[PDB]
């Protein structure tokens, strides 16, 4: 009997066994359906495609995401994805093993409650549990104090923790995301004559973003350098066979994390949110928090992002103290890494939720036990 | 469920 | 020559003439500025809006308060508001009449000193004076003993007075406010799926609070009544045209005045502060203070707040004595009411500060004369 | 033209007209002044309070006695008290009537000499006279022999008189008082947890003493009775509303009149002073003095004090003779009673001091005439 | 078999072995408990912290003192502190050695009686004894006459002793303390804009007081010097990293020992109490007391306090005699120093209280033996 | 073998060896015992103090005289004083030497009889003898006729002697003393505001008397001189450090030797007693007695006493005869001087009382031998 | 135990 | 001006 | 006026 | 022993 660790973020879906260092199933969460007409008879057809197979044939289908902001919008598409993982991609019986699921900090109540019935009633599975995706980043570092920062693709947020005591009046959540950065890029490229408007066209705009984008350390002189010299102007080809030339939009797209006025959302930014989170804390434990800034988002992989946060906070902190941003190189799977430790842990074995507990109270047991 | 548009 | 009475609290600003029973100008203290781009040419534009006009167009502007806790934070926004009252909203010459201003008990020294230069140097006005917003509540009652309690929106505090002799070693000040109750409400509503995050969104959360909130006489059985029966669950519509359903958060928001641990502020509460204020007094004049509890805050208007204070102090007082909480129905403008009496008073006419007194000493004259 | 009789002891002040059986003005002699700050304007204020009015408002003032041991310490406070009696409390013109004043036996010379100028120069009053507060106790009894004993609150003393001839070499004066009994009581009560340290706190310690204290007939078995049985333990409430429980200190406080070593004053006691006063007298008139012991002090009102003096002197007198202590029930005002008789007496009318006598000699006339 | 000497004042707790010149354990007496929520599982937790460990983590806990004025308020917190000294901080068996404890002069009876049961019944320890913290100051000087003055942090008091004979009718006790000086300082600093309101914030206000405060020799010209010249204005930093500037409140805080009206307590002062203590004594041994003023309080360490007491009493003493204030440099541990001498003393060995004496009479034996 | 001469008057005690001109031990006869409580352990204590040591520490003890009028009142205090002289103050064995003691003329029989047993039974001393303190004054003068007058401190008396024949029907004894003059002085000083009431306070009233008192030659004009002119008014300081001003009581205190009515004792006076002593004698030896008036009391040392007795008796004697008062300058030790002559005298050696004489008869032998 | 507030 | 954040 | 303290 | 008070 080994437990199962399942992460389901917005976008990629990750899963594996307990007691390991790497997952086994990584694939996007898309549900596609055809839209043209069938003619030839002898072929075998399907009404929908789920895993990586829907990615291979995108010239016909209409793609669709179930999760938008960390909130389950369409439940019938979600049951196809969990059925795809337990049988086809990974091979297991459901009733043999316990599971472990992760969520977001301030989502509403019915999101973590409808998923109790599915893991008990339609899947006869014992011993589930629900965690929070900020505590699980500290187990990958092995520390016991500090402040985290995870963005990924749904939401960005940060939770301060000192000596194993969390501070609930200091959690900050911002709805600026990863897919909003994709959507702003395909608006800027119409200033040279490129136009990508289809759900299928969206994924070859994502693939440009991951290859050649960087966060500049300064902003004003970069607008004057690239306007005079043609030095940073690069090129890229697409599956039609043509050539696309991109310059001056490489660094201009990740600058919305520091000035959210370009979208029109009125907020503060990714650096003043971290500064106001420490300021709402006490006066005696601020010193141990300037030296511990872990940072483990999927969006964090841009080059030049660590040196930018060094320069910004020292303009806000007083002149005596010391700052330090920690960035491990494998900071992409770190939410799955901490899930492997807590499942194989010995003290944890009284924190499961048995099937008899559900028959006594019902689906409202989850607000009492886990937190 | 009010001003979002996923809530 | 009639004197002017000007009250400037955090939030609403009230003003009028001396010798009257009601003010003439009531409007919030907000300064707004636009943030989008102008296109059409023929219109006449302004860079900012001050009075009720900034409230009418909140879909564009960014609203801003000058006063935070009873402390002037931004002086340049304050000069626009006083200029708006003397000319536009009320029509008067400044140099014709004397004025009268009110403050808070334990604010720092430079707050009541920079406002001396503005009422003399840039406004050529003679005969100003500064009072304290706890003495002025007793003139509205006409008594001469008792203990007051004013909260409003900035700060809550209480001053004990016996026979015209104040006791300076018994004043208690607590920084729990009115706007902190607004900010805690918009955190709780995310448990059903409502989200209001903008400075413009804040005012339609305030308007919910004033209409349907109450202070329950008990707390433990109310959590068991509303969890079983759907009786107190009401509804409300917003300017989009939709319907909002609110139950169980009606009484749960004003309970932080009795248990401040819900925010995280570690203090005593609104009832133990009043009990410890009498206990620090003498032994012979405690009996005349249990029978005189006036109560004149703007926040006091919740229904069911008078019967709650009857029940709480009798658990702390000895079993023989008698308690009595006094609550007049027009207890909102009572700080302005007492200001009208003291200005038209005959003995008071040697307590003004002439312009020649400022030319002899300077701005440090205010710590000597008035107290 | 009726004469005025004025008694001014330490503490209470008594006055009335001649030819009567009871006084009209009884009030303590206290001068109080405020110590906090005034705030409210419209009230009418005074710098000091004199009569019973200063007793009503003791929660603000600082109380003060002028007379300490029978000696005028502060003259300016004394002129306020005599001005309060002649006009406010009793209504009379000063220049219409003659007066009559009382003193102590062995006070110094300047005490009975500065009060001659005040009754002539600043008060234009004719015909004053000064008496001694031991002769005036015999007129209330109507006898002509015996030995007196008056304590009250200032000093205790005794004068032997036989057949209208006083014996000046036998007068004994002891400085143990009434206010010293108050001050020793508030030291003993700190052994249970009660603490009264303020001039205002002193008067609710006096009021305990007058209600429940008694003089036990024996001392050694009372310490063993009350240590075993909880029988004489009573209770009392104070103006705060609480309950005080007092046992074993009821009789222990008046035992210092028989053993003055508890304070630390080294003397004999109230019973050996009376025995040594008779022994310094002759051998032929001792028999008429064992049968006449009048006793008319204000402190004498403790229950069980008459039977205690019966038991003590018979251990010192020889076994044949007879002792008898006389105690009238109205023995509190008896010094005023004898003053009423001697003023309305016919032979007395050549013993006044006219105003022309003061203009001939001066203030040294008082050592010649009266004695 | 060596005896143990344990001092337990309000605040610091001092202990060591007999026959030595310095203690071994010095640490404050605080009991703290957490108030936030625990999240991380693998750590090892405790419900409370006692010694210096609770001082290291003050950003979470709520601190608490057991002793308030020299009176044991909470007994369950006291048993944790004595258990911490006998085992953890110092390593000893309890049943091997005799002990020795110190108290205050006029505390009530049940304070020195409940602590007899704990040192016998729950700790099987023979031969305890209770002393008084004024006699033990003379053994550190080696003299045999003089008058002492100890304040520290609980209470200030003074006991006159001549030739080994104490005078019980001259002891004066005043409840002005050390922690009251801390609490008045954090009220004055709100006149510049500093605010420290938490039990955790209190200890960084104490640390300001010990570093830069002094007692001025004059008071009126110091208010005129520092108001004109900016000479004595210094600075200080706090663990946030900011800078605090303090001038004119350095000497103004210890002036309440000479004028207690600033708090509102109506009393005499620290110099008139010493003058009235000599005046209540005899007439022949006043001369040996003006030349012997030892002074050994923990609060006495302010600079400029010895020259101030020279100047004050010479205005009250007659012009012939000679005054002399003695101040040894190690006057902080001097109450522990005298405890080391009396334990190793040879004559003292008949003054212990054996365990059989408790079984004969009970807990009321302590009022008979020791005094 | 040299004899011992011991004088024991009321007050001072004088002793020495035979054959000398001055004594060696002069110290008062006081027995003191403490009255406060002992606290400090290491000191060495005594229950009582006897010699000059009890005079040094009078601020604690209670002083006590054994002899009151020349009569031994307390025998146990007397044995401590004789033990102090033979061993500590003077160093001698008792059984080596004979002694010699002095008495008063008309004391009762048991006074000179109990002191026989002590000088034989508990002190094994041979050869005692008892004299009379009027015969021993003539040996200091060397005459053989005259009339003496000794007062000192116990009693005043006079014995007429002619040609070695004493006249037993002419001895006059008066009980007016020296300590009665001390006690009347401390009554008169309460007319200015001075009060000395303690056994310890008595000795600083004695020391005033010895320094500034005189006997005036006239009495009526001295009351008129000092009442008008402030000439003889002097001053004196006391061990507190204050200043005492004394005028008009300097001569008024020794006037009671001429008018004993001021105390109340009804007698004749010191000059009519001497006149009636000569008148009861014969008619032929009056002429040799008017020319021989020796005068050797300790009280005689007032200035102006010799010229006063010249003036008084000439108003009573007839106008022909001649009077002469003799006053040697060393008239204080003259009773000890005559004791030195009679011990070293050759004829005297058959007048001792051997130890065998006591074993034959007993203690009644002293009424037969010596006279 | 009366007017202090630790007694 | 220290720990508030309006002072 | 000497050792009392009211004289 | 009678009327004195030392006898
Ligand atoms: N090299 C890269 N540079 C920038 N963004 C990246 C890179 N690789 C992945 N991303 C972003 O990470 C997002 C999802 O990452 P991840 O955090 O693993 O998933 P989830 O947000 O569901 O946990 C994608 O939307 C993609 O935009
Ligand atoms: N009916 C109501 N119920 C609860 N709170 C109210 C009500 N009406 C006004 N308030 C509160 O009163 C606050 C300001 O009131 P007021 O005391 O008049 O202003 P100020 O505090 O400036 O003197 C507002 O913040 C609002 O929250
Ligand atoms: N019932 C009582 N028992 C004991 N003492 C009393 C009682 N009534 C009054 N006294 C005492 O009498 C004192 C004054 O009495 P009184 O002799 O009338 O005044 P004065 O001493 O001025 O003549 C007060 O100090 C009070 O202590
Ligand atoms: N340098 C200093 N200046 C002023 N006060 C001090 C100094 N050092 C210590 N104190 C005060 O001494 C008090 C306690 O001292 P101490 O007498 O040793 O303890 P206790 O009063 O328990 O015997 C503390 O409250 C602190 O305020
Ligand atoms: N200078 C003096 N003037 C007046 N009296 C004195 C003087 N010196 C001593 N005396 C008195 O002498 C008394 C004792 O003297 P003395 O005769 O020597 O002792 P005793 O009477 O025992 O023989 C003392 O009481 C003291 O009052």
């Amino acid at each position: 009997t080994t437990a199962l660790v399942c992460d389901n973020g917005s976008g990629l879906v990750k899963a594996g066994f307990a007691g390991d260092d790497a997952p086994r199933a990584v694939f996007p969460s898309i549900v596609g359906r055809p839209r043209h007409q069938g003619v030839m008879v002898g072929m075998g057809q399907k009404d929908s495609y789920v895993g990586d197979e829907a990615q291979s044939k995108r010239g016909i289908l209409t793609l669709k995401y179930p999760i938008e902001h960390g909130i389950i919008t369409n439940w019938d598409d979600m049951e196809k994805i969990w059925h795809h993982t337990f049988y086809n991609e990974l091979r297991v019986a459901p009733e043999e093993h316990p599971t472990l699921l992760t969520e977001a900090p301030l989502n509403p109540k019915a999101n973590r409650e409808k998923m109790t019935q599915i893991m008990f009633e339609t899947f006869n599975v014992p011993a589930m549990y629900v965690a929070i995706q900020a505590v699980l980043s500290l187990y990958a570092s092995g520390r016991t104090t500090g402040i985290v920062l995870d963005s990924g693709d749904g939401v960005t947020h940060n939770v301060p923790i000192y000596e194993g005591y969390a501070l609930p009046h200091a959690i900050m959540r911002l709805d600026l995301a990863g897919r909003d950065l994709t959507d702003y890029l395909m608006k800027i490229l119409t200033e040279r004559g490129y136009s990508f408007v289809t759900t299928a066209e969206r994924e070859i705009v994502r693939d440009i973003k991951e290859k050649l984008c960087y966060v500049a350390l300064d902003f004003e002189n970069e607008m004057a350098t690239a306007a005079s010299s043609s030095s940073l102007e690069k090129s890229y080809e697409l599956p039609d066979g043509q050539v696309i030339t991109i310059g001056n939009e490489r660094f201009r797209c990740p600058e919305t994390l520091f000035q959210p006025s370009f979208i029109g959302m009125e907020s503060a930014g990714i650096h003043e949110t971290t500064y106001n989170s420490i300021m709402k804390c006490d006066i005696d434990i601020r010193k141990d928090l300037y030296a511990n800034n872990v940072m483990s988002g999927g969006t964090t992989m841009y080059p030049g992002i660590a040196d930018r946060m060094q320069k910004e906070i020292t303009a806000l902190a007083p002149s005596t103290m010391k700052i330090k941003i920690i960035a491990p190189p494998e900071r992409k799977y770190s939410v799955w890494i901490g899930g492997s430790i807590l499942a194989s842990l010995s003290t944890f074995q009284q924190m499961w939720i048995t099937k008899q507990e559900y028959d006594e109270a019902g689906p409202s047991i989850v607000h009492r036990k886990c937190f | 469920x009010a001003t979002c548009p996923a809530w």
